[PDB]
């Protein structure tokens, strides 16, 4: 994958320096290399709920249709993130409050 | 229908550049006038520019003029920054002439004394020669509309002269922008500001007027014959 | 944050709490 | 542990899971025995202190190594209370700030140390008395208000007892909790305790902080409500000379 | 809603909500500027169900000239979770927000709302326009770095 | 438009009835169309049996029994609508044919009894409860069985869990402490296990025989020599231990509860309890945690053999593993039927105690059923459910899909057996298994993420609450037509091949067959495959299934577009999307929002009101259209006729459309001409740019309906009365009120307009004379009654579309004590897209309209057509919802090619196909331009040029040949409206289906200056004339402290809230062009000081000279 | 279009908040006498655009900042006592 990812990025450079996806990612605009990979190259090694990695990778990339099993294997992640954010957004200004109650004066 | 005739403010410097602000225009009309004027403004106003140069000793822009502290390139450019007004309203061609001292720095107001043709910016740093410096020049001036590169016209006054890019257009910059203004409950009415920079030659306001006249003229062609 | 020395009367405590606090979000909670 | 849980662990001075042992004493290291039972000795001339490890523990001093007063033997996190007594209050301050930042940094965040510093110092606001001069011998006292006695009874009214104290690492909450002004103290988990107490003693506020004056609806003691600026008057050319001509009357 | 049009120190404010936000001020202005014999009669013609007379918008506008408002979004996490602005009288019912100010507010044009407030006393105005005007708070107080940076679209163009 | 269908895999099974979960559940709990002889347990049938050989006090001396024979479901006293009108719950009385016997004999079967009222489910799946349609969401809990688990408080050790069916036994946990002691934890009481084991007769030496030499574990369970005693004495001590107080030897009594009989521990009649307790544990079982009356002494059946596996897991040979609590072979589904039935249990449970209570109070000679039964413990226990249980939501009615999807929801929370909103993280994650059953995508974004979920399209909950997915048995080579739905556990033992997999005719075609087994993705030999996916549609929800190119959308943004569709409000010109997925017709079908034929006949009558069809011979029915009725969420459900006068009807085909329906297919929005490019900062961040064109064409416009309600109550001061005779009111204010006080229909209502007039009495003083003298002399008759009418609240208003009146008395009507008559006014409102509204697409590209442009602006194709909405590219790359991009491309085909598309999920269009269609399109689109007299104007040539410098067109091709190049890559040369000059470098343009969501600026946006201050809290709150007042949170208090904003903060703390003195001084200053403040003393301060005095405590306020101040002067 | 001349204004004072306090305290007096109090008068006064010509800007604080910016006013931290400050104040046409 790191071979595909690096490759998908030196292609833009060598042919297509004004390609949007690139131009954007390159400039401050939008996108980071992590995202251009899933879009153009290859999604990679998915990990299972019990941490352990699948030894079958997601071989496709959004551009090309990725496939139900790949979609399912890679949907575990797309829940582990949603649960993570729902915890660090849960507590409003938990720590700020603590920090203000000491500091304020 | 509704909305009264707008107010047209003009604020100017007096040769180059003036702002022009016709105010409450209905939504849309801002651009509708603004842009076509700019097009006309940058494209179709009649002026005059250096179009061909002969330098005694040396063809090619890419040569060595000796005794000249500068070189052919900076001269060509320098020349393009020259403006000359044709007093003689019939003529459509003129040739200018230069004769250069030793230790001296040649301004544009050191041209051939010639009456009938009016150098508008007498300063301007044309060239500079060293002790024992020799420069003679035959510079052609032409009536015209846009910006016309040499690679197009190819004006050959001599069989040794190099031809320059023509910027015959007294307007050098047009920048316009419509913002919203308010009349009563209506906060989103067009307000077009027109910013015209012309080389001290044709005024911005004159520029604008000419520009309008061209579009109107043209608009009268939409008359069934 | 106007890149000069502080003004007397800067409520620095709260400013700190906020500074340390606002990023509190984009840190992951997995511990 | 990582993330926000770490930052609390830190801001709250919390004796963590995997305290990963530190040596209390200077001296020379000696790892002994594998799989059966794993223990590590840091024995200098004289004392031989012994530090029994989980066995699973991934210790990070190999045999023979010389060691430091409070140096980590084992890896893992470090107890900020064990660090206080073994190696003082500054070393503490310096651990807290540099660890808290170890996370914001590790993630993506960039903030200035001073913020964390400002807070950390407050975690060190108070100290407990050992052998007093005036008050009861056990009480916790603000670092500064003890100098209001230490360098007071050793200058003008010199004598008695300089009041000996101990450095006291207060977690962010606990420290916020023990905060002089009752108005502020009231807004925390048990308002009664505060008032009951503060009523018995003719306790007074003075209202130094902000949490105070917002409670009362008073004009915050900061910014434009800073004593250093709010008294500023503006007199106006002709107003000044005309005000001068009724002063000598 | 995004307001690309504004300058850094300006605002949304639908006419309706300016008017009301500012009502009492307008009443005295209406009187000050003829139509409206008394402030109690100024109150009256502002009530007659709907349809507002141009002079009053013109008054309102004068009322506002150089006063600022406070905008504020969602989780106010640092001081830049409030910013002052000069209100612009604008069409429609959404508040309009300068694109450069977004980052600090963490505003995202997909359903966000923001409340607005009017500092009343001259002090509090002063307070807002010197200390909290969006355009005096250009750099992060956390890391002295610019917080009002070009971004997501401006960059693209440049 | 002709439709082009995409992709292979021929759908072997159509989607099952969808609302199946709900509708078929109830049925089998209410065998109402089955003779009371059959009725094989479960449901209400069993819930009686579970209770109803009911004895009385003492064990075989006093007579009277009372035995259930059969129940009878009554008949609905009010039509499905009367209910929703009169404010009632669609019910039917329930009767029990009970029978009470005696000691002198006397079989009295009192002709049924009324035990209570049973709420009936609709065709829908939904209920009606006190008006208002409620849905009971199906919950999930631990499927009963025996489990073990690791021990969170003691590492390297284990607990043991004996968990029975909900409301059918207690929770028994077994865990060994640092003492060694094994301890039973039941009903939150903990005694040494041994004590029980002693009772069940195990002997100090039998235990070691059975439970020794793995671990020194017995050694702990032992030592209680003291109570390794007389099994009877054991029993006494354990009864004293479980219920402190009564110390006798009838301890068999209670010990019979957590033992034998179908009173408690009935972990199944002979199902998923016994079964799974056998395989995990040491086999051979009956049905209760132990058996009692073996002859008069208990005989253990589960306790010890569990303990075995408990010890045999604290060292233990392989095979004695832990248990996956999150496996769906460990997760059960309580559907409506069962919860409703479980509630009968609570009812009948209570009804029994209060029979045995009346068996004791009464003379046994005359006691009858009817004289023993009360009819209120069944009611109050089952009224309570449908009304007050968490599981009984309202009914998400925004659009057809939203509703449909509600019924298929699954949640781990709910009542008792349910985790709180502060536990469970291992639960939340999409565990392997969910595949085909639950959705890896539908969950709400925060808080209850994973605690709630969607049932999958093909999934089916079964027999005992396990979800089952369809599969295709492949007889070693050939893909058989036989379809096998199978458990989450009955799956971990096979090798199942994917549907994406090819085939030749009826058999596998490739040599390296993809498939999974247990969980791992596995590559497998064809002959080495056993089963096959029926479709990829198996894997996702109904809504997640509607996203035409899901394959290409990152799963996060997919979940955004899966919901968000559920927010999509119905539209007047609602239209089925250009690029569909298949279920769009069926979703509308199973929702029954659309009206469909009954039996292929012929339409006779057709108007905005009725469609009446003559069904072949079978009489004639008239189908009334619900028309501009108001959905729970204020949406406007309204049917439109889709069929002409005198036409033959297709079997069961669209007679009428629903609210979000276009000729039978789903229509959550509009498809509309889009261009993905930046505008001028107007589509910054997520904002959309609109063309006014859309408003002129009344596109994104929708009809919302508010609902206002007023009550008239009786009062210590006299009756609240609904007159139009409202005091002082000008006969112009009353203008729209009928002679009753209630607005006319079709009345146009602005804020502050009487909607329902109502005078209340109120005794706010007595007028002292002079005033009374003045009153007559100048005419106006002093009145006894205040105004208090209804009136339209600030912000609202529209057209009056219907009234509703309910009077205390009136037949079925039952309003609450005090309330006497209730009025309901309904107010419609066309809406229309607006800056501030939010449009979304199927791939989760949400965003607010931030500028409407007049068509003069707006990028336009060369032919002249303008686009409609300008969507920003910068939106795409970071979220990875590439499907939207593809969708625009196929769509662009459509526009020109004149067709819509059905592209299945992971089976729809490929680029090869898409670009073939774009080819065909350009050939007609450009064929026109030529055939009309044109081709490739300077503007396109100037673009096409730099377009190849951009390596986007093939060099050495004709501008026409280069145009196609681009049109095929899906981009086009757009033209700037403002200035005819072409956008430099091509733009992708096309048709994208876009929805209007539940939110609108109309409902938001409020601004106050002053007014209504509460008399309780004294800070502004509520607004009869002017509204609102915004909260200044503690977070904002910080910000102001962070800025130096002293006075500004103090302003927010005094003069714009409680500080009466202050605000008044301030507003009196603004009126008069004065500076405002000098606020004397923060009211806050005074208040606190006084609120302190009240509690003793002096609170001296003192200046710097330390003397006192008096912040009061009075 | 940030506050007009504020960079200069911040530099005039020690602690910035002082600036606010002066602006406020001035915009105060400048209001409590109809602007018959200006130092800047001639053709310095700030003004307003309209459906009408240039009218006197009615913003005290806006005036206050323009005023201050000309060195024509003074910041007494403790110069001239508060008792005498409200004295000669209500004099030059106050009511
Ligand atoms: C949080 C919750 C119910 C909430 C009111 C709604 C869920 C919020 C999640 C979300 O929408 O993101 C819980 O729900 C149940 C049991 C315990 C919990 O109770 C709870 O924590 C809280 C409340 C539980 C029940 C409340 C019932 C009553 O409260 C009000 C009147 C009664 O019905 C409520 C209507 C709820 C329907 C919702 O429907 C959703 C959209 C809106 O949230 C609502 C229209 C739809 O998207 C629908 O598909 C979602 C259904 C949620 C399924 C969850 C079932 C388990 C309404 C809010």
């Amino acid at each position: 994958t790191e071979k595909v990812t690096q490759a998908v990025f030196k292609n833009f450079e060598e042919n297509y320096p004004f390609n949007p996806l690139y131009v954007m990612a390159q400039s401050g605009a939008r996108g980071n290399p992590q995202q251009i990979r899933q879009l153009c190259g290859m999604r990679g090694l998915m990990q299972k709920p019990s941490g352990e990695t699948f030894e079958v990778p997601v071989r496709s990339s959004f551009r090309e249709g990725l496939t139900v099993l790949e979609y399912f294997i890679s949907s575990h992640g797309a829940r582990k993130g949603g649960a993570d954010t729902a915890l660090r957004t849960a507590d409003s200004g938990y720590l700020t409050r603590k920090l203000v109650d000491v500091a304020h004066e | 229908s509704k909305l009264k005739a707008p107010v047209f403010t003009a604020t100017t410097q007096g040769d180059h550049y003036g702002e022009f602000v016709l105010e409450p225009l209905e939504r849309g009309f801002g651009v509708t006038l603004g842009n076509p004027l700019r097009r006309i403004l940058l494209s179709s106003i009649p002026g005059t520019a250096v179009t061909s140069v002969y330098i005694e000793d040396v063809l090619h822009e890419f040569s060595t003029i000796p005794g000249v502290k500068e070189d052919v390139v900076e001269i060509i450019l320098n020349l393009k920054e020259l403006v000359v007004r044709f007093l003689d309203p019939k003529m459509a061609s003129t040739t200018l002439i230069l004769r250069a001292e030793g230790p001296k720095e040649v301004r544009a107001g050191d041209f051939t004394p010639s009456a009938d043709v009016e150098i508008m910016n007498p300063d301007l740093h044309i060239a500079t020669l060293e002790e024992g410096g020799k420069l003679y020049m035959e510079v052609r001036v032409d009536r015209g509309v846009g910006y016309v590169p040499a690679e197009r016209h190819g004006i050959k006054d001599r069989i040794n002269a190099i031809p320059v890019d023509a910027i015959f257009s007294p307007v050098r910059r047009v920048a316009f922008q419509v913002e919203d203004t308010r009349l009563g409950q209506r906060t989103d009415l067009d307000k077009l500001t027109l910013r015209i920079w012309t080389d001290g030659s044709v005024t911005p306001l004159e520029a604008l007027n000419q520009a309008v006249a061209i579009l109107k003229e043209h608009l009268n062609y939409f008359a069934n014959p | 944050s106007m890149a000069r020395p502080v003004s007397i009367g800067e409520a620095v405590g709260v400013v700190a709490a906020e500074s340390i606090g606002e990023p509190g979000t984009q840190l992951t909670m997995r511990t | 542990t990582q993330g926000l849980p770490r930052v609390i662990e830190l801001f709250e001075a919390r004796r963590p899971k995997a305290k990963a042992v530190i040596s209390e004493i200077d001296g020379v290291v000696r790892i002994e025995e594998g799989e059966d039972r794993l223990s590590v000795f840091v024995e200098s001339e004289g004392f031989s202190k012994e530090y029994k490890l989980p066995k699973d523990a991934r210790l990070l001093v190999k045999d023979g190594d010389y060691v430091e007063a409070g140096q980590p033997l084992t890896r893992g996190a470090i107890d900020p209370h064990q660090l206080l007594e073994a190696k003082g209050p500054e070393a503490v301050e310096r651990y807290l700030v540099d660890e808290i930042q170890k996370v914001y940094r590790a993630q993506g965040v960039k903030l200035h140390d001073k913020h964390i510093e400002i807070v950390v110092r407050q975690m060190l606001k108070y100290v407990e008395v050992t052998d007093p001069g005036d008050s009861r011998l056990l009480e916790g006292q603000v670092l500064e208000k003890w100098d209001v006695e230490a360098l007071n009874e050793r200058l003008i009214a010199e004598g008695k007892v300089p009041v000996a104290w101990k450095p006291l690492l207060m977690g962010v909450t606990k420290s916020a909790l023990s905060t002089k002004s009752w108005l502020s103290a009231a807004s925390f988990q048990n308002t009664t305790h505060v008032l009951t107490e503060a009523a018995i003693a003719g306790k007074k506020d003075e209202l130094i902080g902000l949490k105070e004056n917002v409670i009362l609806g008073r004009l915050i003691p900061a910014g434009t409500g800073s004593d250093f600026v709010r008294f500023t008057q503006v007199v106006d050319q002709r107003t000044l000379k005309a005000i001068e001509e009724a002063r000598k009357e | 809603v995004v307001g690309p049009q504004l300058k850094l120190h300006q605002c949304g404010l639908p006419k309706r909500m300016a008017l009301e936000l500012f009502k009492p001020f307008l009443l005295k202005k209406m009187e000050e500027k003829a139509f409206a014999p008394n402030v109690k009669a100024a109150r009256r013609m502002l009530e007659r169900q709907r349809d507002i007379k141009d002079e009053v918008w013109d008054a309102l506008e004068e009322v506002i000239h150089g006063k600022v408002v406070l905008l504020n979004r969602a989780p106010t996490l640092h001081r830049l979770g409030i910013q002052a602005f000069q209100p612009v009288l604008v069409e429609g019912q959404s508040i309009q927000l300068h694109p450069l100010v977004c980052e600090a507010f963490n505003a995202d044009f997909d359903g966000d709302q923001m409340a607005v407030h009017v500092p009343l006393s001259s002090f509090a105005q002063a307070e807002a326009r010197i200390q909290m005007l969006s355009a005096h708070n250009l750099l992060s107080p956390a890391s002295g770095e610019p917080l009002a940076k070009p971004s997501r679209d401006i960059i693209l163009g440049l | 438009m002709e439709i082009k269908r995409f992709g292979r895999i021929r759908e072997v099974i159509p989607l099952p009835p969808l609302t199946e979960i709900q509708v078929e559940s109830y049925k089998k709990a209410l065998q109402a169309d089955v003779p009371p002889e059959k009725r094989e347990n479960v449901g209400i049938q069993a819930a009686f049996k579970e209770t109803f050989p009911i004895e009385e006090g003492d064990k075989g001396k006093g007579g009277l029994v009372l035995d259930f024979l059969e129940y009878r479901i009554g008949d609905p006293p009010f039509s499905q609508d009367e209910c929703r009108e009169k404010d009632l719950t669609y019910q039917a009385p329930l009767y029990a044919r009970l029978q009470l016997i005696h000691k002198d004999t006397g079989l009295i079967k009192e002709d049924e009894v009324f035990l209570g009222h049973l709420p009936l489910m609709t065709e829908d799946g939904s209920f009606i409860i006190n008006g208002a349609d409620r849905v009971i969401v199906s919950q999930i809990h631990r499927s009963p069985g025996v489990y073990f688990t690791p021990d969170p408080a003691r590492p390297g050790r284990y607990i043991a869990s004996i968990i029975p069916l909900p409301k059918r036994g207690p929770w028994i946990d077994l865990e060994v402490e640092a003492s060694g002691v094994v301890t039973m934890k039941v009903n939150k009481r903990k005694f040494p296990l041994v004590l029980l084991l002693r009772v069940l007769g195990y002997d100090q030496e039998t235990l070691v025989r059975e439970l020794s030499a793995y671990g020194d574990l017995v050694q702990g369970l032992l030592d209680e020599a003291v109570l390794a005693m007389r099994p009877e004495e054991a029993m006494v001590r354990l009864f004293t231990l479980l219920r402190p107080g009564d110390p006798p030897k009838k301890d068999k009594a209670l010990a019979y509860l957590f033992g034998l009989l179908a009173d408690p521990k009935r972990y199944d009649l002979g199902e998923a309890g016994r079964y799974k307790a056998e395989e995990k544990l040491g086999v051979g079982l009956s049905g209760r945690t132990l058996v009692r009356f073996e002859d008069g002494e208990f005989k253990d059946e589960v306790f010890l053999p569990t303990l075995r596996y408990l010890f045999a897991l604290t060292a233990g040979v392989p095979g004695h593993e832990v248990d996956d609590i999150d496996h769906l072979g460990n997760r059960r589904i309580r559907t409506v039927g069962e919860l409703m039935a479980d509630q009968f249990r609570v009812g009948l449970a209570r009804l029994a105690r209060g029979v045995r209570e009346r068996m004791v109070m009464g003379s046994p000679d005359t006691l009858t059923p009817a004289k023993l039964v009360n009819s209120r413990p069944l009611e109050a226990a089952l009224r309570e459910f449908f009304s007050r249980s968490q599981l009984s939501q309202f009914k998400d009615e925004t659009n057809p899909l939203s509703s449909l999807r509600h019924k298929r929801r699954i949640s781990a929370l709910g009542p008792g057996g349910l985790t709180r909103e502060r536990a469970g993280f291992d639960v939340r994650d999409v565990h392997r298994t969910h595949y085909g059953r639950i959705c890896p995508v539908e969950t709400p974004e925060g808080a209850n993420i994973g605690l709630i979920t969607s049932l999958a399209a093909y999934a089916r909950v079964d027999a005992l609450g396990f979800i089952r997915t369809p599969y295709r048995r492949v007889k070693n080579g050939v893909v058989t037509e036989e379809v096998v739905y199978m458990t989450a556990s009955e799956e971990d033992r096979y090798t199942i091949a994917q549907a994406n997999t090819p085939l030749e005719g009826d058999r596998i075609a490739t040599d390296r067959v993809v498939a999974r087994r247990r969980g791992e993705p596995v590559i497998v030999a064809p002959e080495e495959v056993e089963f096959m996916d029926v479709s990829p549609k198996q894997v996702f929800s109904l809504n997640t299934n509607l996203i035409p190119f899901l394959e290409h959308d990152d799963a996060n943004r997919a979940l955004m577009g899966s919901n968000m569709q559920t927010q999509a409000v119905p539209l007047i010109r609602a239209q089925a999307p250009v690029v569909m997925t298949g279920l769009e017709e069926r979703v509308v079908r199973d929702s029954l929002a659309a009206l469909y034929a009954e039996e292929d006949g012929e339409v006779v009558k057709v108007d905005g009101t009725r469609i009446a069809v003559r069904y072949e011979d079978g009489r004639l029915v008239e189908h009334p259209l619900r028309r501009y009725a108001r959905s729970n969420q204020g949406t406007a459900f309204d049917q439109r006729p889709r069929v002409r006068v005198g036409q033959r009807v297709k079997k069961g085909d669209l007679l009428a459309d629903g609210p979000a329906s276009e000729e039978g297919f789903l229509a959550l929005g509009q498809n509309v001409l889009v261009a993905i490019m930046p505008f001028d900062g107007y589509n910054f961040e997520d904002a959309i740019v609109i063309s006014e064109e859309l408003l002129k064409r009344d596109f994104y416009t929708s009809i919302h309906i508010e609902r206002y309600e007023i009550e008239a109550r009786d009062t210590k001061l006299g009756p609240e009365r609904i007159t139009r005779d409202i005091p002082h009111l000008s006969e112009a204010a009353l203008r729209d009120l009928d002679e009753e006080g209630i607005v006319r229909i079709g009345a146009e209502v602005k804020p502050g307009d009487i909607l329902v007039g109502r005078t209340s009495f109120k005794g706010e003083q007595e007028p002292s004379p002079e005033e009374r003298l003045l009153r007559s002399i100048f005419g106006e008759k002093a009145r006894d009654v205040k105004d208090t009418s209804l009136r339209v609240p600030p912000g609202e208003g529209g057209i009056v579309v219907g009234r509703l009146r309910l009077r205390r008395g009136d037949p079925g009507v039952e309003l609450k004590p005090g309330v006497r008559e209730v009025v309901r006014v309904f107010v419609a409102q066309k809406r229309k897209l607006q800056v501030g509204d939010k449009l979304a697409n199927r791939h989760g590209n949400k965003g607010v309209v931030a500028k409407i442009l007049p068509v003069e602006d707006m990028p336009h194709l060369p032919d002249g057509t303008p686009v409609d909405v300008i969507l920003n590219p910068l939106g795409v790359p970071s979220r990875m919802n590439l499907g939207q991009i593809l969708e625009t491309h196929l769509g662009l085909a459509g526009y020109f090619l004149g067709q819509r598309y059905i592209s299945p999920v992971f089976d729809g269009a490929t680029e090869p196909e898409i670009k073939e269609l774009l080819a065909e399109a350009f050939n007609l689109y450009f064929g026109k331009r030529q055939g009309e007299g044109f081709g490739v104007d300077k503007r396109e040539k100037e673009v096409l040029a730099r377009a190849e410098k951009l390596g986007l067109v093939s060099p050495g091709k004709s501008p026409e040949e280069q145009l196609k190049e681009l049109f095929d890559l899906g981009k086009v040369v757009l033209y700037d409206g403002r200035t005819g000059e072409p956008f430099e470098g091509p733009i992708v343009v096309g048709q994208m289906f876009i929805m209007k969501l539940y939110h609108m600026v109309e409902d938001k946006m409020h601004a106050r200056s002053t007014g209504p201050y509460s008399l309780i809290t004294q800070q502004p709150l509520g607004g009869k004339a002017q509204f609102g007042g915004q909260r200044f949170g503690e977070m904002e208090v910080w910000a102001l402290e962070a800025y130096g904003a002293a006075h500004t903060l103090q302003e927010m703390l005094t003069i714009k809230s409680d500080d009466i003195e202050g605000r008044n001084a301030a507003y009196q200053a603004i009126i008069k062009g004065e500076d405002v403040p000098e606020p004397s003393v923060p009211e806050s301060f005074r208040v606190l000081v006084k609120e302190l005095q009240a509690l003793a405590l002096d609170v001296q306020t003192l200046d710097e000279k330390d003397n006192p101040v008096d912040i009061f002067e009075g | 279009m940030a506050e007009p001349g504020i960079d200069k204004l911040f530099g005039m004072v020690d602690s910035k908040y002082r600036l606010t306090v002066v602006v406020a305290k001035r915009a105060q007096q400048l209001l409590r006498h109809r602007f018959k109090n200006t130092v800047l008068e001639p053709e310095e006064r700030p003004k307003m655009r309209t459906l009408e010509g240039l009218y006197d800007d009615p913003n005290a604080v806006t005036w206050a900042m323009k005023e201050l910016l000309t060195g024509r006013l003074f910041f007494g931290e403790n110069l001239v006592p508060e008792d005498r400050l409200q004295k000669e104040m209500e004099r030059l046409y106050p009511t």
